[PDB]
């Protein structure tokens, strides 16, 4: 889920640039660098927002660009185990549901699909309980609870990201009406 | 000197939302085909999917959930925002898995905080 | 401030690699001038944006 931190850093900012001011410098230097990519600790790197402060430049011998100290601000999306999330199905597999969650898709497995048995229907490439009636089609609307979460490298696309959908307070919104209503009868029964 | 964090802050769909947009318009006023890569544009729309409170009213109910308990986090107030629960059962759902668990009553008060 | 041996070699050397990758000058040379040969000439100048820092 997004946030802003706030990181200090060094910004290698070549001759090229010398004629801009740094900041502009340094914050084009750091969406080169780290936008567009995938972090072990904090999630996917999405936006530089902006440099606060910026230092004198330091020459080192070899490549004769200047090195600053910066401060900034990165909205960084990170995904946390065990929690809950909003989001629609992009697609769907036979192996597993893909279901929106930011940045990057998550994938809800068929077995944790429904407490009841799940057949994946052919006839429009979508999932259907067998004794609920209940369905799922590319561009409904769902609530999830992600359990795992795998980070292979700094390309977001090849992590990958796993959900539940069986356990309780989760499903397609009208599921969670019904559930609604079945706790309403029982509390009034 | 390398890497180092020096804040964390926790934030709303709404604020990605419009802090995006800007970042969109500053593309689109430079002349890129493309104002945010693919993997942003994709964050974009599900931001958008899901940011149901305006952005500044957005901050007041999280400074409102601030100001009213003291048990929760920055993110907590973050995710209760984004999912605008209704009832106790959305709640129950959402602190399920966090460690603490608060009286129906604050679950009523929360409800109201986000009613206003 | 005066400059030693060392620190007008590595500011020379500094400004002439800075401006073999670009870094634009900062006066007028003569046409055909090496890159280390304007270096040389901004230093004699005196147009001089390193600085170098001391104990």
């Amino acid at each position: 889920m997004y946030k802003i931190v706030t990181v200090k850093d060094v910004v290698r900012i070549p001759p090229t640039m010398f004629t801009m001011d740094p900041k502009e410098a340094a914050k084009i230097i750091l969406r080169e660098t780290y936008e567009g990519t995938y972090d072990k600790d904090e999630g996917v790197i999405l936006s530089i927002l902006e440099v606060k402060d910026i230092k004198d430049g330091i020459i080192i011998p070899g490549d004769g660009a200047t090195y600053h100290e910066v401060v900034f601000d990165v909205l960084v999306w990170e995904p946390k185990i065990h929690e809950v999330v909003e989001g629609y199905v992009a697609d769907v597999m036979p192996f597993g549901a893909f279901i929106r969650i930011g940045p990057i898709d998550g994938l809800v497995h068929i077995s944790q699909l429904m407490d009841d048995y799940v057949v994946y229907d052919e006839r429009n490439k979508q999932f259907v309980g067998k004794e609920k009636k209940y369905l799922l089609k590319i561009g409904d609307l769902v609530r999830a609870r992600i359990i795992n979460i795998s980070a292979k490298s700094k390309v977001i696309r090849e992590n990958r990201i796993g959900l539940t959908m069986r356990q309780p307070g989760l499903g397609k919104f009208e599921w969670i009406e019904k559930e609604k209503k079945k706790e309403k009868e029982e509390g009034k029964k | 000197i390398g890497r180092g964090k020096l804040g964390e802050k926790y934030i709303t769909i709404a604020e990605a939302k419009e802090l995006l947009l800007k970042r969109r318009e500053e593309e689109v006023k430079a002349g890129i085909e493309e104002p945010l890569y693919y993997e942003a544009r994709l964050a974009l729309e599900h931001a958008e999917r899901f940011a149901k409170l305006p952005a500044d009213k957005a901050k007041e109910a999280v400074e409102e959930l601030m100001n009213a308990f003291e048990w929760m986090s920055d993110r907590i107030a973050c995710k209760i925002v984004d999912i605008m629960p209704e009832d106790s059962m959305d709640l129950r759902v959402i602190f399920a898995k966090e460690e603490y668990q608060p009286t129906q009553e604050e679950m009523k008060q929360i409800l109201d905080i986000l009613d206003k | 401030f005066k400059y030693t041996r060392f620190e007008k070699a590595r500011i020379i050397g500094a400004r002439a690699l800075q401006i073999s990758m670009g870094a634009p000058v900062l006066i007028d040379v003569p046409p055909g001038i090496t890159p280390l040969e304007a270096a040389i000439l901004e230093f004699e100048k005196g147009v001089i944006p390193i600085t170098v820092i001391r104990p």
